[PDB]
RNA sequence: CCCCGAGAGGGGGUUUUUUUUUUUUUUUUUU
């Protein structure tokens, strides 16, 4: 039972989006460059996520090594001051973020060529300065950009977008208080593909709306592939022209 | 700042702050700006063009009709613009047939009226909703619509610039209709409003005073009735006091009920203690109904029927509680506050002693309502003589501390008494009974 | 509650109580820890606070991080019985400490090696019917005595004063110093400070050198 | 005098001849008598870019350059590095790629040369001769199969590194070359290693001797007598180099001497550090480039 | 501690997938056949897939709920693993990855999707409650932990049966066993986990840009097939066909209608089990009172 | 220390450093700090907020959060949280820094705890929370000049009910949309460098390293406050220093820190 | 398979300890 007009019968939403429309999605990449390897300032919504690729190099430590390939860690840093209410305690041995941490790995470990850089060490740190609603696929959307700037070779990109279903109909690019109002859906989509590298379902969803969901997602996830496309190639070519 | 987007949407932010339990909370949401947002009137020819599909691929129904209600010049064909108090106050004028045919509600009108009152707010979706070729109700986006968005001017209090935002709707309306000859006619009470119009510096606006705009129209008279209006009670308290009270375990919040064998004592039920609290007298009682949810503080023991400090207070609770099991003296209060209301649509009928057929004008006259545990209320009319015998439907505007009654307008006509017709209805809506006919979107 | 301890059940409350220049003396011993290669006792009475703390010295002992040409020092305070203080606090004056003792600890005599230097804040009254300061300079009494104690090589005897939340710690005669720690206190009282600290830590030099000798 | 620069900016977080560009994904080309090289990975007939950069052809060669990346090892090059590790028989030296590089004992100069014989005594006392932190030239002699490099100091040019200081740029700013030490004027030397690893020192006379004992090769002591002059040359060219770097222009000898004496007209080094004087700089050494055409 | 397995165990098995053959001769879609197993106590129930075993253990004491929530009871579930399933589990492993995914899975399914009504776990408001909690214990693994623990959890919780408690003011009145029949758990919806395994027979080339889809999913894998596969995906279904929680946390990118398709043959899995077990707790219901009849009339 | 340096380097590096006329590796002077960037309110769900950038790449980002708490029971009403990017929280140089920033800002020390009471019981606890992204040397100079920053452009709450809970006894009501300005003097630290018997502002990385010792002093209402802490900057080079340089920074300090504090309280 | 001598010599292919759990807004039946 929500008093807001989470979707209003004129087909607005509480922030003015409609359904199909994603949130100012502005990307950022050679951020830290005195930091990092490669970098990424993701601006999705409120949501405002640093990312450092650092790497690959040399493990600190000879005993967790492999001669085959890579060795690629993540570390998700939700900060106390990420949302409205400043959370007392820390986040960072949370079982919510630890499985955070490996689903991003387990995403990207069949994405990034490992295999061409063995006996290294990929380490991607990720600080959370703002939260709202669809933090995950910021996540990913995150990553990806960080990876790229890196000059560390993938197969293709990795767009991340979460779909909330509030009775019948369905949102794209969900905030917090659309989440906290209904359930969502996470998807991570490979490249300009159908394939999903993520597929996140946490609260209740129909078995007959799962489908018409996941086909929303992707067509938005799409969209973002194109903006973090077209904001790579913008800062290649002005780096191009500059250099050249 | 403001970011313009690819789609012509435009995006800014909306920062506010929500006290909860004693808490400081920055809420902050972002708040786009669109130029979609349809008129949603038959007249108009350039909004179906920029009009989009809903989720379930429907486009939203132009409702607002070509030929609007005329009126005297320079009225002419017109829609009706509301604000925010003229539906608080009178929104059972708002829901008769014989009035308000073609009306637009500002989507912050909406807003506020969903956060002052959540019953009114339904009824007047409903209205939205319900929409046939007798009444239509709309609601315009204005705070989503770039072209009617304003924000915040520097040292303006939120009020006012509501209030502008409610006149920039009615500007753009105006301004959009004028190639269809339909005017806008901006029905507030609010004086803040004409003083922005008597310079008329940017642009033109009618607006008239919801009694000044009833007198307008052509069935004035058989809707004036319906225009919602040492001896003294103490002052109800301020909000943030009953808030500290019942968590500081000072106040006590339950439901009163009142007798109609004695209507100057009360009763509360509450949990904290066993017996229920008496209220007697006629101050402490003070303005409050059988049924509503009152908000009492307990009376010095000196007051008790058969203090400073909060501390005290909490001891004299204590002394309340030893006092119901000795069962030898009763504990007295007093109600300081008025949680929810059990108000709703009144039937009853004029008394013949206070009105006088001698005359014309307006004049005061009381109605008996149907409950009778409930006291009579003061009714402003013109038409005392054509009410006199019949079933009337009145609802309660306000119960002042320096007024011995409450005060109420008349609703509707019923009908005469001991009639089939007036007494079944009468009947029926009595006892809460939806006898109106199913709406189209119903069948 | 913790599977490693027995705290008791959780529903349990702790007890709490209701309501119905001055000389110093201090007692030292050296050498009473079998357990470890250094260790000493110092104990002080003065006024209304009384503090009992004990020192201990691991090494030098092997370490696997990394090659060093020197020795590498840490020195780690503990809470001992009543008293309890924040970890924090209890950290930073371990670090104020490790700043003194790499200053004095010949660490060029021990090269890969590892001298951990525990402190236990046992017994510290509070009799008055930031507290941490005025323990800093029995700190780093504790420590010179179990260094020496223990053969670790020291540059001189390093000892300290306080004076008004000013701690100062000394060497060569009081001429250079080897740590400067104030906190609160008032403006311009620096030179009041050094004399005060001084006076004490030549005090505190004389008793240290006398128990490392006669004892 | 002003005692800092802050540079502020309120809410935000942050300020904010044609050449092919490719992203991971895209489709570079479907002839499938192409070899596919480095940047890129194929399916069938179909190629496509596993990095993001420029789409380079070489005879039948299609490969993608990547903008951006760590130094890569090639066979040769001179590069500066610092040494990490030291075990068994071996030297493992930091230059800044994936993996450290080795440098194993048989291929360093030996105290006393070709003269003394080869000893048992010397694997054991390696660190002596060498230690953690200890800075050296090195060419990179050979190349394993991962790509880590072989380096090797066989020559009276590599060696142990004194009489000077470090600073780093990205290798991406500095060139393979004919010869990467340069003798500047201030009686300053430059070691302009492959992998953006820079050494400045004082000139020696090793390096007059470059375009114009044997013992001492590995001693960590400083030139007892360096004066100020060629201390503060050593500040006045470092600076110039960050400034060089943060134009993201590759460093040139002569780019390098240009700006020393372009910088003097600045009275106080120190003034080599603010970015201003920098972005300024670089523009005065580019249009002069664009000049010579 | 590793487990090596070689390039032609690897070879095989994923060529054996080509020809539409599993070592244990199932099928594809096949789901192991589930053995659930009462114990004498209320809250003791062991599963069984195939070799995979595990047995969890459902206990409950008094205890004061949050602050936050005054009505609510407490409620965890635990799963720590052991070497006793295998060397390959380091004890007290709380934190790997696949830990902490089945961890996360089977507290989305239980936990969070309120599968246990735990507003019935409060007596007296803000004061005293039931706590319960849910033990799982890995015996012996050969694949399928995640299914086989929300199965065993389910089974548990619907089995269990908490001691009758009468509270007056302070005081509460622990009625034994014996005096007074135990009161079982609320059940708001019962939840199954499906988990299927991905294999990619080419290269990842031919998955990321490949025209026609050729990635191999099986349900229910073993061990060995565990250990091989290039993707997983852990759906949870009702018998009131909806999804109660989905997650494919990275791996093999895999199709969309592939997955709703996976979808879909779960919830024909989910039906079996879960009329499966309601079937066991009655004739273990039916056993008990038999012997309550067989014991009283001897009596 | 942080940065690995040979004994060559080491050598160089001090005997440019400890020479009468002290020679810098960037040629500053012994009072010149290197150029940094500092963004303010880009974190609208705080109070406050700001984001410091040195030349070497070193950065720190300070939110500011409030809270409604009882002064009876919460002594302390301003709150440092600090969290190094690559360590634990409970490292030694963590927990150092926390403990030391804790009392740089204590309630009754280094600053006006009058500016947070809204009522006779209730008032404003802050919670500033550090987070450093990056760092080559000693942060604790870097956060100083941040959470300065953040103090200045935060803005609170402002209060609507009555301010008398003891008779009255109102609950805390605030206004829907009005925020006051917190009006507050946040204290500065600054970390100063011993090469001989030279004393550097602002060291940097390499000039750390070869340091025989370091002061950190902090800076409040015009004058230099305590915490006053001598610190070791790396721990292979670490002597003991005559009294005179003690009082030559303190002195050094006094004179160029309202230099700073002008740059910093730009308009 | 890899580096250094022109011809069956020599040198390298990379192993081991440190620090606990929560988590977002007047009965009954037909009417
Ligand atoms: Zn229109």
């Amino acid at each position: 039972m929500s008093r807001l007009e989470i979707y209003s019968p004129e087909g607005l939403r509480l922030d003015g989006r409609r359904w199909n429309e994603l949130r100012r999605f502005e990307s950022s990449i050679n951020t830290h460059p005195h930091a990092a390897d490669g970098s990424s300032y993701m601006e999705q919504g409120n949501n405002k996520i640093i990312t450092l690729v650092k790497g690959p190099k040399e493990p600190r430590l000879k005993s967790q090594m492999d001669t085959s390939k890579a060795l690629l860690n993540v570390s998700v840093n939700i900060t106390k001051f990420s949302k409205f209410e400043r959370s007392k305690s820390s986040h960072k041995n949370e079982r919510r973020v630890l499985e955070i941490q490996t689903s991003l790995v387990r995403m990207f470990e069949k994405n990034v060529m490992l295999n061409i850089y063995p006996r290294t060490v990929i380490d991607i740190e990720i600080h959370v300065l703002e939260q709202d609603g669809g933090i995950m696929g910021s996540l990913i959307n995150g990553i990806t950009l960080a990876l790229i700037d890196a000059g560390i070779s993938m197969f293709d990109y990795i767009s991340g977008i979460s779909v909330g279903l509030y009775d019948t109909t369905p949102l794209l690019d969900t905030n917090s208080l659309e989440e906290n109002a209904m359930s969502t859906v996470t998807l991570g989509v490979v490249g300009k593909s159908e394939k999903l590298s993520l597929l996140l379902v946490e609260d209740k969803i129909p078995l007959d709306r799962l489908e018409n969901v996941l086909a929303i997602g992707i067509a938005g996830a799409h969209r973002v592939r194109d903006l973090m496309d077209e904001e790579l190639r913008k800062h290649a070519q002005k780096r191009v022209s500059n250099a050249s | 700042r403001r970011k313009r987007l690819a789609d012509g949407l435009s995006v800014t932010q909306k920062v506010f702050v929500r006290s909860r339990n004693g808490g400081a909370t920055k809420i902050v949401r972002e708040h786009y700006l669109r130029s979609d947002i349809p008129c949603l009137s038959r007249s108009c020819t350039k909004c179906p063009q920029i009009v989009v599909p809903d989720a379930q691929n429907e486009l939203p129904k132009f409702i607002l009709s070509d030929s609007p209600l005329e009126l005297s010049a320079p009225i002419g064909k017109h829609y009706v613009v509301l604000d925010t108090n003229v539906v608080l106050q009178a929104i059972d004028l708002l829901e008769n047939p014989n009035c308000f045919f073609d009306v637009i509600v500002p989507q912050i009108v909406l807003d506020e009226v969903r956060n002052k009152s959540y019953p009114v707010y339904t009824r007047l979706r409903t209205l939205c909703r319900d929409s046939d070729d007798h009444k239509r109700f709309i609601v315009f986006h204005n705070e989503f619509s770039e072209h009617t968005f304003v924000e915040r001017l520097p040292n303006e209090t939120i009020n006012d610039r509501n209030n502008r935002a409610i006149r920039k709707t009615c500007q753009w309306y105006s301004e959009h209709l004028k190639p269809y000859d339909i005017n806008v006619v901006l029905v507030t009470n609010d004086r803040l409003n004409r003083e922005a119009a008597t310079k008329e510096v940017e642009s033109n606006i009618i607006t008239k005073s919801l009694v000044q705009y009833i007198e307008l129209l052509p069935n004035a008279d058989d809707i004036r009735d319906s225009i919602p209006q040492d001896f003294t009670f103490p002052e109800y308290y301020s909000t943030a006091r009953v808030m500290g009270g019942l968590k500081n375990g000072v106040l006590y919040q339950g439901n009163i009920q009142i007798s109609e064998y004695n209507f100057l004592e009360g009763s509360v039920s509450l949990p904290r203690f066993s017996k229920p609290v008496l209220i007697v007298g006629q101050k402490n009682l003070n303005r409050a109904f059988n049924g509503d949810q009152v908000i009492v503080e307990l009376l010095p023991q000196s007051e008790w029927k058969a203090v400073i400090s909060d501390k005290q207070r909490r001891l004299l609770a204590k002394d309340a509680m030893i006092a119901q099991r000795s069962k030898k003296i009763q504990p007295t209060a007093k109600v300081v506050y008025i949680q929810r209301r059990s108000w709703r649509q009144y039937v009853g009928q004029l008394a013949p002693s206070s009105v006088d057929p001698q005359s014309s004008s307006t004049q005061n006259v009381f109605v008996i309502l149907m409950d009778k545990c409930l006291p009579k209320v003061r009714i402003r009319t013109r038409r005392a003589a054509e009410l006199l015998d019949k079933r009337i439907v009145i609802s309660i505007d306000s119960w002042p501390t320096t007024h011995k009654y409450p005060l109420g307008h008349f609703v509707r006509d019923l009908g005469t008494i001991e009639s089939a017709q007036a007494e079944t209805e009468a009947l029926l809506l009595e006892h809460d009974v939806e006898y109106r006919p199913f709406s189209k979107k119903v069948l | 509650q913790d599977r490693r301890r027995l705290l008791g059940p959780a529903a349990a409350k702790p007890m709490a109580f209701s309501n119905t220049e001055s000389e110093q003396e201090l007692s030292l011993h050296t050498g009473f820890i079998e357990n470890c290669n250094g260790s000493a006792l110092v104990e002080a009475r003065s006024l209304g606070h009384q503090t009992s703390l004990i020192s201990a010295v691991y090494g030098p002992r092997s370490i696997r991080g990394s090659f060093t040409s020197q020795g590498t020092i840490s020195i780690q305070l503990k809470n001992g019985l009543l008293e309890k203080y924040n970890t924090n606090e209890l950290k930073e004056v371990s670090s104020f400490l490790m700043g003194i003792f790499n200053s004095v600890v010949n660490l060029s005599r021990y090269p890969k090696s590892g001298i951990d230097i525990f402190v236990y804040l046992t017994y510290d009254k509070d009799l008055t019917n930031s507290q941490i300061s005025s323990l800093i300079p029995h700190c780093i009494t504790s420590i010179t005595l179990a260094l020496a104690d223990a053969g670790i090589e020291l540059v001189d005897m390093a000892g300290a004063g306080e004076a008004n939340g000013t701690v100062v710690s000394f060497i060569k005669n009081g001429e250079e110093i080897v740590g400067f720690w104030k906190d609160d206190g008032d403006d311009e009282d620096l030179l009041e400070c050094l004399d005060r600290c001084k006076e004490q830590y030549n005090r505190y030099r004389d008793l240290m050198i006398s128990c490392l000798m006669n004892q | 005098s002003e005692v800092i620069t802050i540079t502020k900016r309120n809410g935000a977080f942050q300020n904010s001849s044609d050449s092919q560009i490719v992203t991971p994904g895209e489709l570079v080309t479907d002839d499938p008598i192409w070899m596919r090289g480095h940047g890129t990975y194929f399916l069938d007939n179909m190629t496509y870019s596993s990095v993001a950069g420029t789409v380079s052809r070489v005879n039948r060669l299609l490969s993608v350059i990547p903008l951006k990346g760590r130094y890569a090892p090639e066979t040769g090059d001179h590069v500066v590095g610092r040494i990490a590790e030291v075990g068994n028989k071996r030297w493992k030296v930091d230059i800044g790629g994936k993996q450290h590089a080795v440098l194993m004992l048989g291929s360093v100069n030996l105290p006393g040369g070709i003269l003394r014989r080869k000893s048992e005594s010397d694997e054991l006392q390696m660190r002596s001769f060498l230690k953690e932190g200890d800075l050296l030239n090195a060419e990179v002699q050979s190349l394993f199969q991962d790509g880590s490099a072989s380096l090797h100091t066989r020559s009276l040019k590599y060696g142990k590194l004194r009489n000077g200081m470090f600073c780093q740029v990205p290798s991406s700013l500095i060139v393979r070359a004919k010869n990467h030490t340069h003798n500047l004027p201030g009686n300053i030397t430059v070691v302009l290693g492959v992998n953006g690893y820079i050494w400045l020192r004082k000139t020696s006379q090793m390096d007059l001797a470059r375009d114009t004992s044997s013992w001492q090769i590995y001693s960590d002591e400083n030139d007892p007598s360096i004066s100020n002059n060629i201390r503060q040359a050593i500040c006045r060219y470092a600076n110039v180099i960050k400034a060089l770097a943060f134009c993201e222009i590759g460093i040139t000898q002569q780019r390098i001497v240009s700006a020393y004496e372009a910088s003097m007209v600045y009275s106080n080094v120190g003034e080599l550090i603010e970015k201003n004087v920098m972005e300024s700089i670089g523009s005065d050494i580019l249009t002069a480039e664009k000049m010579r055409g | 501690k590793d487990i090596e397995i070689s390039a032609s165990e690897s070879k095989f098995i994923l060529e054996a997938l080509r020809q539409n053959y599993r070592l244990d001769g199932r099928s594809f879609d096949q789901f192991r056949d589930v053995e659930i197993t009462f114990g004498k106590e209320f809250g003791d129930v062991s599963v069984k897939m195939g070799n995979t075993k595990v047995h969890c253990r459902i206990s409950c004491q008094i205890a004061q709920p949050y602050e936050d929530r005054p009505f609510e009871g407490l409620f965890v579930i635990s799963t720590e693993i052991s070497p006793m399933a295998g060397s390959q589990f380091e004890n007290g492993n709380i934190t790997g990855e696949d830990e902490v995914l089945c961890s996360r899975i089977i507290e989305k399914s239980v936990r969070r999707s309120g599968a246990l009504d735990v507003e019935g776990l409060c007596i007296v408001a803000g004061s005293k409650c039931w706590a319960v909690r849910a033990d799982v214990h890995f015996l012996d693994c050969d694949g399928g932990f995640i299914d086989a623990s929300c199965i065993a959890v389910m089974a548990g919780l619907m089995h269990f049966k908490k001691p009758d408690i009468t509270v007056h003011g302070e005081q509460i009145i622990v009625h034994p066993v014996n005096e007074r029949e135990p009161v079982p758990l609320g059940i708001l919806h019962i939840p199954i986990c499906v988990t299927f395994s991905f294999f990619n027979p080419q290269d990842t080339e031919e998955n990321i840009k490949g025209e026609t889809n050729s990635e191999i999913s099986i349900i229910d894998a073993t061990l060995k097939e565990e250990l091989l596969r290039d993707g997983v995906l852990t759906v949870t279904l009702n018998k009131n066909r909806e999804v109660v929680q989905v997650s494919k946390a990275g791996g093999l990118p895999m199709d969309a209608l592939t997955l709703m398709k996976c979808c879909h043959e779960a919830y024909s899995i989910i039906e079996k089990i879960t009329d499966q077990i309601l079937q066991l707790l009655k004739e273990d219901s039916e056993k008990r009172n038999k012997y309550a009849a067989m014991l009283t009339s001897e009596n | 220390g942080h940065m690995s340096l040979s004994v060559a380097e080491k050598s160089y590096l001090y005997d440019s450093l400890a020479s009468t006329p002290s020679i810098r590796p960037d040629g500053r002077l012994p009072h010149q700090f290197r150029p940094i960037e500092i963004f303010t309110d880009f974190l609208p769900s705080s109070n406050g907020s700001s984001r410091i950038i040195a030349s070497d790449g070193s950065e720190c980002i300070v939110s500011i959060k409030s809270k409604v708490v009882d002064h009876h029971v919460e002594n302390e009403l301003l709150q440092v949280d600090v969290d190094i990017a690559g360590q634990r929280d409970d490292a030694l140089v963590v927990e150092t820094i926390t403990s030391l920033l804790n009392k740089v800002l204590k309630s009754g020390s280094g600053v006006d705890s009058s500016k947070l009471q809204l009522t006779k019981k209730y008032s404003f606890k802050i919670f500033v929370d550090v987070l450093v992204i990056s760092s080559h040397s000693h942060p604790i100079s870097l956060i100083s000049f941040a959470i300065y920053s953040a103090l200045n452009s935060t803005y609170l709450p402002k209060l609507i009910s009555a301010f008398d809970d003891l008779e009255v006894e109102e609950l805390p009501t605030f206004h829907d949309y009005d925020m006051v300005k917190l009006d507050i003097n946040p204290p500065l630290v600054f970390i100063l460098a011993v090469v001989g018997n030279n004393m550097l502002l602002d060291p940097a990385a390499n000039e750390s390293e070869v340091a025989n010792n370091g002061l950190i002093i902090s800076w409040s209402n015009g004058k230099i406050t305590s915490p006053i802490r001598s610190v070791a900057l790396n721990d292979s080079n670490v002597k003991s220093f005559k009294p005179h340089l003690l009082k030559q920074g303190l002195a050094m300090v006094e004179k160029y820190a309202p230099d700073v504090v002008r740059s910093l309280e730009n308009l």
